[PDB]
């Protein structure tokens, strides 16, 4: 996760409605803070359903 | 009485809202600072009207003249009742 | 939060702020504004 979080050429994303992105949602941990801050704003969307 | 606070339009304390120009009142006004100024006005029991500093500023007091302007002034002369806004707290300003 | 010298409304404020902290209020509108409409990831 660190190696993702810390690049930017490889998207990465979750399922949507679910408790993976539930996770990354309310995460306090940096790492996957920065994943989050990432996801919800990718263009186009790194979620799927 | 509907308490007068005056307030700065500063990012992202406070911000012309989406559609402010059919808007009127606190409803023109969005951001850390209008929302504060809620939560305040909820627990202290008061109403009140968000008011712009009309010169935008934050307030200095004029060496020569001794005339502050900006926000702090507003509260100095009467014309405002609380600001709530990022506003410093500095030692000349806590003097007046 | 600043209030004319003397005025009346200064200790509820002050009480309301401590509150607010307290409570974490303060904490989530800092991230509100800040953090959670950050533009650049």
């Amino acid at each position: 996760a660190e190696d993702l979080a810390k690049q930017t050429e490889i998207a990465y994303g979750t399922l949507d409605s679910g408790s993976t992105k539930e996770f990354f949602r309310r995460s306090k941990i940096a790492v996957y803070e920065k994943m989050w801050t990432y996801m919800r704003s990718a263009e186009p969307s790194v979620f799927t359903r | 009485r509907t308490v007068v606070v005056t307030t700065i339009m500063e990012s992202p304390y406070v911000m012309y809202k989406k559609n402010h120009e059919m808007f009127e009142g606190n409803d023109k006004y969005e951001g850390y600072c209008v929302d504060l100024a809620s939560e305040i006005a909820k627990h202290i029991g008061i109403k009140y009207k968000i008011a712009i500093v009309p010169d935008g500023k934050y307030g200095a007091r004029d060496a020569d003249t001794k005339i502050w302007n900006g926000m702090v002034g507003e509260l100095v002369y009467g014309k405002a009742e609380i600001a709530i806004a990022p506003l410093t707290i500095t030692l000349v300003r806590e003097e007046v | 939060v600043a209030t004319p010298k003397g005025s009346s409304l200064r200790t509820p404020v002050n009480l309301a702020v401590l509150k607010l902290s307290e409570a974490g209020v303060l904490d989530k509108l800092k991230n509100k504004w800040w953090y959670d409409k950050g533009e650049c990831g």
